[PDB]
RNA sequence: AAGCUAAGUUGAUAAUAAAUAAAUAUUGAAUACAUAUUAAAUAUGAAGUUGUUUUAAUAAGAUAAUUAAUCUGAUAAUUUU
């Protein structure tokens, strides 16, 4: 009771309702902005739900499967725009994480909101598909977009990529096919260029992307450690 | 090759005399003190579990003290430092965590960058151990008694009811809005103030505690642990110090 | 006029003697204790959550004490509960008799 | 379940020693005796004193480092002992 989770200045039931709601919204929209604390707890729930889904998908035991399904049902409000959410979890959301061991959600710190000074954050699903057909882009993963923007900026400036940026890119790649990733980047890039003032040469851009990918993929003091004399 | 120096007659003719023994001298104080003969070792409180005496079949609550990488770094003497003591280190620590100065110090004494350094004060020069030498749990015998030092769990800001076991007030018989309060905190005008050391709410715990005469139950070099009978102060992973006891030597 | 030529010496850093995983110790100790206590996991088998024919609330049981250790009489009781704990050796059971 | 808790567990009630209070003495004049000394010398003597033990503060001293590709700190992030 004391120190197992956040309390969030709400009594039990209400808190539970809030958290379930947040999870549902995250599943719906892929990315949401809220207070930091709320995000932090919401992620815990969401991750657990995802894992349950995964287990249901995998495990042979019928009994286990049923139980997991029940748990999933319990942990959601399947009513309005969440009516088909159960289906979505199994069919669309859970598969993306089949190989990934935990860390399905990403919390990113924003600026504290001006009126209230409450510290804010983005909570979002990790590998969310950025390109929906009959739509162009999707309301996807902010981090990826940010990375792409940074890359573009670097290119514009003709500076080398920051090591941090490279690390981030590598992380993104780890659970991602190369070609797919490249495609995603390309999709992002055009859109970004359109948004910004910058021009767009297709082939050149492609080449740049390829170069970026290559470095990412194929991997490559005053104190002297010495034995006790 | 002389220098221009003078000298007063008052100071030249002053007969030599030795200053007598001051009680507030370090040397004198040393003599007074009731110190252990041997040294001790630094340990980490890991947890608690039950020891079973196999003959009598009796259950003793025992706390496990882990003696990882304990090593004498250097010692202090009456001539230089005014007391006899050995600085013992415990446990390895990563370069990144250690100050350059401290690294240098460690190098000076051919040890690895330690996790916790502590002096153990001893009686006489005999008690000192050669520096750079390792200590094991085998330094203590099962059955012997030790004195343990560690830092108690912090209770944060505590009321007088919890700190000093004040009785508080009655629960329901008129009593209003003061159920756990300390009551009067002084007398009227004829002190006209609150006396120093009045028991009052405030921080409790996270303080040093010496617990005396604890029995060493077991000592296993293969596991790097000592077993002590009873409860030792502080949380899991707190640094503890054990010396051989003075009351039951 | 000699300028002071500073020289920041490269400080050596020696490795530790012993090699202990402090995070494992407790478990190891527990294991050792259990080995000491019940050779061949006999007492452990009953009370095992993986054994089907274990002890359950509802079982009536006769506890037989060793005569060499103590001089206690043997006790018969209906098990109300088996108390399983974080570590193994301190498990117990609570049984009654009218 | 953890945690917190006592009705639970564990431990302590700090020695050894120094000088003493009331008191108890030795020798021994001043005062041919007597007198433990409100004389010179020499002794016993208390849960009291000094001290010890315990905690907090202070920081003499000691070890090391020296304008720095990872010197010592702070700001910042994830946190709980
Ligand atoms: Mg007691």
């Amino acid at each position: 009771t004391v120190g197992i989770a956040r309390k969030l200045s709400r009594d039990k039931a209400h808190r539970d309702a809030l958290l379930k709601n947040l999870a549902c919204q995250l599943f719906q929209h892929e990315s949401i902005v809220s207070t930091h604390a709320k995000c932090k707890e919401a992620s815990r729930v969401a991750e657990r739900i995802i894992t349950w889904t995964k287990r249901a998908i995998t495990t042979s035991n019928s009994v286990a499967q049923a139980e997991l399904k029940s748990q999933i049902q319990s942990q959601l409000f399947l009513a309005g725009d969440n009516r088909k959410l159960m289906k979505r979890l199994f069919s669309e959301i859970a598969p993306r994480y089949l190989e990934r061991p935990g860390g399905y959600t990403r919390v990113l710190r924003l600026e504290p909101r001006a009126n209230d000074s409450a510290p804010q954050s983005v909570l979002e699903l990790v590998d969310s598909p950025v390109m929906s057909e009959s739509h162009t882009v999707n309301r996807g993963n902010l981090k990826m977009w940010l990375l792409v923007k940074s890359v573009i900026n670097d290119d514009a400036n003709q500076l080398p990529h920051n090591p941090l940026t490279l690390q981030n890119l590598h992380k993104v790649a780890k659970f991602k096919a190369e070609a797919q990733l490249h495609g995603e980047i390309m999709l992002i890039k055009q859109v970004l260029l359109k948004e910004m003032s910058l021009p767009y040469d297709e082939a050149l851009e492609n080449e740049r992307t390829q170069a970026l990918l290559k470095e990412v993929y194929s991997s490559s003091s005053s104190y002297v450690m010495v034995p006790r004399p | 090759s002389t220098r221009p120096f003078l000298v007063a007659p008052s100071i030249a003719n002053s007969i030599t005399t030795e200053a007598p023994a001051i009680n507030h001298s370090p040397e004198l104080a040393n003599a007074r003190k009731w110190l252990p003969k041997r040294c001790g070792l630094i340990t980490r409180k890991k947890g608690m579990m039950p020891y079973f005496d196999k003959s009598t079949g009796e259950r003793s609550a025992a706390t496990i003290l882990e003696v990882n990488n304990v090593e004498v770094i250097m010692h202090r003497t009456s001539e230089v430092n005014g007391y006899f003591a050995c600085q013992v280190g415990y446990g390895s620590r990563h370069l990144s965590k250690v100050s350059r100065q401290m690294l240098g110090h460690f190098a000076s004494k051919v040890v690895n960058p330690k996790e916790h350094v502590a002096e153990f004060r001893v009686k006489d020069e005999k008690g000192l151990i050669p520096p750079g030498t390792l200590l094991k749990p085998s330094f203590f015998k099962e059955g012997q008694y030790v004195d343990v030092r560690s830092v108690s769990k912090g209770k944060g800001f505590t009321g007088v009811m919890k700190r000093y076991g004040f009785k508080g007030l009655r629960a329901s018989h008129g009593t209003s809005i003061m159920h756990r309060h300390g009551g009067s905190y002084g007398q009227n005008q004829d002190p006209g103030r609150v006396l120093p050391g009045r028991k009052m709410p405030g921080h409790m715990g996270n303080e040093h505690v010496t617990i005396q005469n604890v029995k060493v139950l077991k000592v296993d070099d293969e596991n790097n642990v000592i077993w002590v009978k009873g409860s030792v102060a502080g949380p899991k992973n707190s640094f503890v110090k054990i010396q051989d006891a003075i009351k039951k030597t | 006029y000699m300028v002071p030529a500073t020289k920041r010496k490269t400080i050596p850093v020696y490795p530790p003697v012993q090699r202990i995983a402090s995070s494992q110790i407790m478990k190891q100790v527990a294991l050792s204790e259990i080995e000491s206590l019940d050779p061949g996991a006999v007492k452990r088998k009953l009370i095992s959550k993986k054994n089907k024919d274990r002890l359950k609330a509802g079982d009536v049981v006769r506890i037989v004490y060793d005569s060499s250790k103590c001089s206690y009489d043997t006790f018969v009781g209906y098990i109300l509960s088996i108390d399983r704990k974080q570590l193994v050796q301190d498990a117990s059971l609570l049984l009654r008799n009218q």
